[PDB]
């Protein structure tokens, strides 16, 4: 709504939170890719897509309820009801990717990198996902290359999440 | 009702020896690399939770593990299961998630005293010669070491029988009871 | 106290096997059989009895009462001289 | 500063056997896992302090523990309590923080000889099945092992009665007195 | 009363105490998140909130009395009287959390995080980091202490529950 | 179909086996690149870099797994038997690992903790007290000796004398290695 | 003199005596805290407070007389005379603390930290400690001082070690 | 055979790039990008498949040799005997020595060499040979200072390597 | 090679198990029970008593008093010959 | 020297545990208690003694009298024959 609110929001976040938000806003940033999160917020504001509900949605998707209550004077229930009523800006596929990436270990992601380096030509799971998307191998409609890869590393728990998402969308 | 609280209470009743026994019994479902840093039951419970073998809806593996190490107190204090129910459940084929080989080896380990242990260690030098002659090696560790060098296996039980016949006879009875399945 | 301990050692040094068995049989009521099992000398029995507070430096009447069953008046006179 | 000095000096006058008795008497308030590293009375005192049962102004549990194992010189020297003063306090209901079951078990333990211990092991070996045939283990370890396999429960006392009657008579007298208490 | 005592304070304190100092000063700097200690002290000085009394109180909270005796040339009774008279900067909530986190050994924080994994998502993860993470989700606040008290009571640590209840009785 | 098998093989090697393989691969892996290695996957990738371990060529990995006496991985995943491995290693032209490393590794196996302390207590003249640290493994002592050119292929006098001072059995291994060479 | 001798001394000391040297050198270099021996020696050399006599005195205090002959080519007589004719590099309080800490084994530091658990923290002492670390912790809390030793003497008397109490009395009588 | 340079450089590592730059230091501002070397060699006419193969064999990346250049170690080894003058053997020896020192050894070396070197800092061994060349004391003919500094940290096999190289030429 | 230390060693080398048990009981007042639990030879007991400063080379009345109870005249003779 | 070191190792390799703790007590004054606490073998104690250069090939009388106190004349004879 105002420049100082978004400036405070950008100042109060963390580098990992900034990177996660930048990845999560990839779908809406197809036309222009802001290198900085402040640039992304400015672009969203200039296009009118940065609203109170939208900002609440992004802040809720990064689990920062303290900033939600301290700035927007809103709680979890209100933003959840807004999500239920108002349409979601970002597809739940990105939310699933972020949730999966939040749980993998550094050794696990290194093993995943070693396994998947055959197809492709330090790196976090989000970097691997975006690089794979650049190579057009995993898409919001195809997830076998991820389900099988996750099952191969003996982390069968996230296969349940992937299949639950796949069943839910259809 | 708190699943995590029940798991923590179960894990707080296990000392180092029972932890080592639990680690050996579930060796099939967790590789040795992931099994090195396990120092308390909480890490093992988390590792089993990763592979979808232990959760709020499905407890069919924890009960079996607690039954095999003869910790029947926890089966009734926390999980609310009597001995007869577990015996009947294990009697039905297809619900034994642990092969009879591991439980047979564990029973042989339990049925050996300290003097029998040192006699077994001394007599083991016939075939595998000697890697290191420290007496600190428990029977479970020695069994794993012998399994690594394909000295002892599912179909290869001659060495175990030969060494055991020199010490006791009830071990031969256990081995024959296991062989009766085949 | 040091004089009490040295007196107790002195009186325990003159005991015999039969006297030890008789004293154990007399004192079987106070403590359990396990506590009286591996005791091999009267000194060990006195050390055991010092725990239950029945034998104390201030009052030693139980010691002389126990010794009276052995008909050893010399030890009674020794402890009487000690407590004097 | 006085309280810490008193606790340290009390702990300096406890040998290994008394430490084992104290550890056994307080299984309810100390989990199995936290009890293995205990090697001296100081760690037990720290653990009791953590549970908030042994404080500067709350010394009841320490008095009860020192009275149960029959050490009265420590009671009169530091805590300044006589036998009758503690007995009157313990006689009234509601102030006993130690279950009558545990003190009954310990009283049974004190009044068992070595040959009686061997006969006790021989009598109930049908259930353990030669797992604890070693004669270097005291009666308390046997009681703990029997408690693990839900044999000697609070409401399950038939095995103990049968074995004690087979071995002696005074143990049955103590068991009957405990039952009459309830 | 100069600008060089700040550098000496930075030099003397090790990183272990510097983390606790950062946590204690976290609440007052509600809009800035400095990574180091020197920049935080500079920010406080520029804002004007930092003063000799404030620095003495902060160094007293961290329990470094030799610095008070050496640099500020102040005793513990004088600073105690100053705290009694001059209202304190850092709230009692932060120092209570620091005291709670001081007594929790490495073997208990793992149990606590295992218990609380159902509400959130031997690695060196101190209790201060865990309480900061819990504060992020708006679960532990000076008004809401039920979760922490229940968790501490459920892992056989009752004296800390007594401390929390005493703090609640204070207000 | 191939990388998954390598990952499976690398998921069943603990720290001790990793250290043993790291010592066994000293000639084909420089010291500088060895420090970052913390798991079997990194070592496998590094060996893949030097073109001596590919999908088609698996001899080096086979004999490396056979050397540390772990035949379970040889029979299960790599699908080979002990007898044919011995027959292949009998040929002098198919042994990538020199006999020096094998002999030193066997000596390391044959030494217990007390004999390790005996070794550590009889070489203060050669190795610094800081480098001892009273917790280093025997292989670290051997590589430290190699660094100061004290224990070379042609220089086995000090090892032989410390062996004769400590244990007779190790002298058997040393002299049979010398006789074979 | 050069960095070569400093390196040689650094590589000739095990981890046990490194802590002793660090505790001994706290008084001389109090502005900053060095993590290792090499950094401390480099700082004292750069500041000019380190010379041959200082290193000889430090090696004499650490009780490693052999290294004096092996490296510095000096005997105990030379360092004794140097100490006699030159001001002390380290206050006698530090060497007294080191001497006390030398005689306390692992079975007594537990008793000490148990007795003095009220003044200091509980999670700090969970990790394995030595008497020098306990002295450092107490000195941070301004409980033990070069001119204030009643508390430490009482604590040592409480664990029934009369000889160390006599040593404290002797030192206090000396000053 | 012209745009494969990007493929070759994209498959390298940071320390590998540093070693490559040190090797190419013999042939002005140091170009972080290899394209400057490409242009210089193409203008000189020295650029060839053989030179790139020799460089890759020196940096020990045989997988890229087989994948990109479709050649094995034998082919590049045979081509080496044709004219092994692309890089001086002094550089090869320095790189081989630098590949045999861990973090502790390089830290000890920099601490020892700080005696008469100005306070310039985290760096590797290959980042100190350049400093010594700037001071112009490690000559290809005389290496007395390097050997003296290396003998103090108890590394005698590398000293023997230096002696063998010096006596060879 | 202190004369007092070597004398204490020689004295402790000539004791027996029963004498050691009696000495352990006698010194129960000063030394605690837990410390006395782990002793196995008189050398350890003498070393432990050296801490309380009651037994020192300057004054050796405690050793003479202890040896008087054991009625070992040879060891007392050695003790008094050491002083001269 | 190396012959001195091998002689020291050989003489340390033939000491019993009782003789080991006997030697540990016998050198109480020279070495602090903490260092003696972590000693497990005679060779380690010998190295600890050599650290203070009181024991060396140039002056080995201390080891001679130590072995004499140990009542092991064979080891003393071997040590005397070492320099010959």
């Amino acid at each position: 709504m105002s420049a100082e609110v978004i400036h405070q929001v950008e100042e109060a976040l963390d580098t990992d939170e900034k990177e996660m938000l930048l990845f999560l806003c990839r779908d809406v940033a197809i036309d222009v890719v802001p290198p900085n999160v402040r640039d992304l917020l400015d672009i969203l504001r200039e296009r009118g897509k940065l609203s109170v509900g939208d900002l609440a949605e992004l802040l809720y998707r990064v689990r920062r309820f303290d900033l939600l209550k301290r700035i927007l004077k809103m709680d979890r229930k209100a933003v959840e009801t807004h999500l239920l009523r108002n349409p979601h800006l970002v597809s739940d596929y990105r939310v699933l990717m972020a949730e999966i990436g939040e749980d993998l270990d550094k050794s696990d992601v290194s093993s995943l990198i070693f396994l998947m380096k055959d197809y492709m030509g330090e790196k976090s799971f989000l970097d691997l996902v975006v690089e794979l998307e650049k190579l057009n191998l995993v898409a919001p409609d195809q997830l076998d290359l991820l389900e099988k890869c996750l099952k191969n590393i003996h982390r069968i728990d996230l296969k349940t999440k992937i299949q639950k998402y796949k069943q839910s969308v259809q | 009702m708190d699943f995590s609280r029940n798991l923590y209470d179960i894990g707080e009743q296990l000392d180092s020896e029972d932890l080592a026994s639990l680690k050996f019994l579930s060796l099939d479902y967790i590789p040795q690399r992931k099994q090195e840093p396990i120092k308390d039951a909480l890490m093992l419970f988390q590792r089993l939770q990763e592979k979808r073998m232990l959760e709020e809806s499905n407890l069919s593996f924890l009960k079996e593990l607690l039954f095999r190490i003869n910790r029947l107190d926890l089966l009734i204090t926390y999980l609310n299961t009597r001995k007869e129910e577990m015996e009947r459940e294990l009697q039905t084929p297809g619900r034994a998630q642990i092969s009879a080989y591991r439980v047979m080896l564990y029973q042989i380990s339990e049925e050996v005293s300290r003097s029998e242990l040192r006699s077994f260690k001394g007599g083991l030098q016939e075939e595998i010669s000697k890697c290191k002659l420290d007496d600190d090696m428990n029977l479970l560790d020695i069994f794993i070491e012998m399994e690594k060098r394909v000295i002892l296996g599912e179909g290869k039980l001659d060495i175990l029988k030969r060494v055991c016949a020199q010490i006791n006879k009830s071990l031969l009875k256990i081995i024959n009871d296991y062989e009766e399945f085949s | 106290m040091d004089p009490f301990l040295v007196l107790l050692h002195s009186v325990s040094s003159s005991l015999s096997s039969s006297e030890l068995t008789e004293l154990k049989f007399l004192c079987l009521g106070r403590v359990g059989k396990r506590k009286l099992e591996r005791v091999q000398s009267g000194l060990d029995l006195f050390s055991m009895l010092l725990e239950q507070n029945d034998l104390e430096p201030g009052h030693t009447e139980l010691l002389r009462e126990l010794l009276a069953s052995l008909r050893r008046h010399d030890l009674l006179r020794r402890v009487d001289d000690f407590e004097a």
